């Protein structure tokens, strides 16, 4: 039917009954339904009375010669009969999410785990049509049918953050093409695929470069504090970043061994851990200074690379 | 020489395959190479040392040892396979190969003079499961794409 | 609830009822209120007569295609029925200042002394969403959670 476009299996319906929405790129049908039993239509308030909209031919865009608004059968008058009104096609949200979460578009990602990836977006035209999707590779060419796994290359509405073929949008295993850099393309299923119902999802595939780490300073004396990103990990996963304790002043204590990392940057929680227990900052209740023997500070990522700082006060001058 | 061959528009594939082609293009193709680099010359008994090379066509390589007879394979440990990068090269952390388990390592145990060679996964198993595990001769060995260097293992040292 | 936020320890809350009003960068929550029992929407006067406003999905911003008005539930008519008024968001001033009153922003301060400071600021969404304080160094580091004190980040509207 029409508002309920996947119940039949059916990639797109124009035949629009009384009341119903139509958007500005559609083509009308004129076999039955509201194209044959009333073709001609006239616009009721606003900017679109007494402006005509003809259903027997394709409809104007970018609201000129087509205002948007309820349009009557009779006019700006006193009758409420067969009806149209006239939205605009709309792509809102979209984003490449991996098989446990985690967005990984315009980011470069390993090949090997470029094996589970979903395409998920959300649209104004869900009545209408379905939004399709089509990979392409850097040359320029459709390798939709070689990566597809599932959902029949229709994403539903909604549906973002879904991590499972059961809900709405496509898998794609990306891991057998080469490297480069690829764009997703979604559009309309027939009309609706002009500026603001189409988005170019960009998605980098490369070599796994294995955790990279870098200080903005080699050479540095006590008290300065010194910042170390983390680069090239997947998103939306924890790593840790241990300090041997044997690198640690002599001299220091329980509470003077947690604060070595800082809260700085995507850093989640600092703290001191051994190999049974682990002795955060907020409370010094696990191993102590001497019972411990290492310090971490577990820190996220948020995109492709993430930032955190180290005390090298009370450190060993080595 | 490989050649493509193309037919005229409406033809049916069953029915094409005695009429001959409207055009024609003709390509090479040679086998590449999968040399090792690191793994020459010297090796102290019982170190480690991280597997280098490069592999032009390749996609799993496995790493035989060979001594007056069989090239017994040495169980590197995860799938016995190293994948191949876009830049035609493979890598491997430092290994110790006399400490791994295997009957391929226990070769390298003694102190001699010995051959080392890799071989893409065009063995998988000299036909069967998709996997690497045989101890290929040298005809079996040969007869893929492979190389090989002399190595020699020297005593410990302090 | 909504109109009332920090009432519920909440940071935002996106069910609207009747006659409440909406800005233009909101995703209207689908949830039991005004998003599932009544989610077409059509304007009543003004530049926004006639155009619809879809609840279900998310609003569009700086005044094209959802012009600011009282939106019906039959457009401009005889009814006045569940209901939304499209404002647009606001900051419209903003300071900071020590212990004991005094601007200091845009104007340099001493380490000694900049050890009790103050953000405040006045913002036009209010019922909706509270606004968010991020310190940064000039390296471009959030640094928040190491000088934030007290309040959790969120400030209140006024004050």
């Amino acid at each position: 039917e029409r508002g309920n476009l996947d119940a039949d299996s059916e990639s797109f319906n124009k035949t629009i009954q009384s009341g119903d929405r139509v958007f500005l790129g559609e083509e009308i049908s004129t076999d039955a339904g509201l194209g044959a039993s009333n073709p001609l239509l006239t616009g009721t308030a606003g900017n679109s009375e007494g402006v005509s909209l003809d259903l027997s031919s394709p409809i104007p865009q970018t609201t000129e010669n087509q205002p948007l608004g309820t349009y009557d059968v009779d006019g700006s008058g006193s009758a409420t009969t067969p009806n149209v009104t006239l939205l605009a096609p709309r792509i809102t949200d979209s984003e490449i999410l991996t098989s446990s979460g985690g967005d990984v578009t315009g980011s470069a990602i390993s090949s090997s785990d470029a094996g589970n990836l979903y395409v998920n977006a959300d649209y104004n035209y869900e009545s209408a049509e379905k939004v399709e999707v089509t990979v392409e590779d850097p040359s320029g060419t459709d390798i939709t049918n070689e990566v597809l796994s599932g959902t029949d290359t229709f994403v539903d509405d909604g549906s973002i953050g879904s991590t499972s073929s059961t809900g709405g949008g496509v898998g794609i295993d990306m891991s057998d093409q080469d490297a480069g850099e690829y764009t997703i393309i979604l559009e309309g299923a027939e009309d609706l695929d002009f500026g603001d119902a189409t988005e170019t999802m960009t998605l980098t595939i490369s070599s796994q470069d294995e955790i990279g780490i870098e200080l903005d300073s080699e050479s540095v004396t006590q008290g300065t504090d010194v910042q170390y990103t983390v680069t090239n990990g997947i998103d939306g996963n924890e790593h840790v970043v241990a300090m041997d304790l044997s690198d640690l002043q002599n001299d220091a204590t329980t509470e003077q061994a947690k604060e070595v990392f800082r809260n700085i940057g995507d850093t989640s929680e600092v703290g001191i851990a051994n190999s049974s227990a682990t002795n955060t900052s907020g409370s010094s209740t696990g191993p102590t200074v001497e019972t411990a023997d290492i310090a971490y500070a577990v820190v996220e990522i948020d995109g492709a690379s993430a930032v955190g700082g180290i005390e090298t006060q009370y450190l060993d001058d080595s | 020489e490989v050649d493509l061959e193309v037919y005229d528009a409406g033809v049916s594939a069953t029915a094409a395959v005695g009429q001959d082609a409207t055009n024609d293009i003709t390509l090479t193709i040679e086998e590449g190479g999968t040399t090792l680099s690191s793994p020459t010359g010297q090796y102290v008994v019982g170190s480690e040392v991280d597997i280098n090379g490069t592999a032009t066509s390749s996609d799993s390589v496995a790493i035989y040892v060979r001594d007056d007879g069989d090239w017994q394979l040495l169980e590197i440990g995860g799938d016995n396979e190293i994948s191949v990068d876009s830049d035609d090269t493979f890598e491997e952390e430092d290994i110790a190969l006399s400490g791994l388990s295997g009957d391929g390592s226990s070769i390298l145990s003694l102190t001699g003079t010995y051959r080392i060679g890799v071989i893409d996964a065009s063995d998988a198993d000299v036909g069967g499961d998709g996997s690497v595990d045989d101890s290929l001769t040298t005809s079996e060995f040969t007869s893929g794409v492979s190389s090989s260097n002399s190595i020699r293992v020297t005593d410990q040292a302090l």
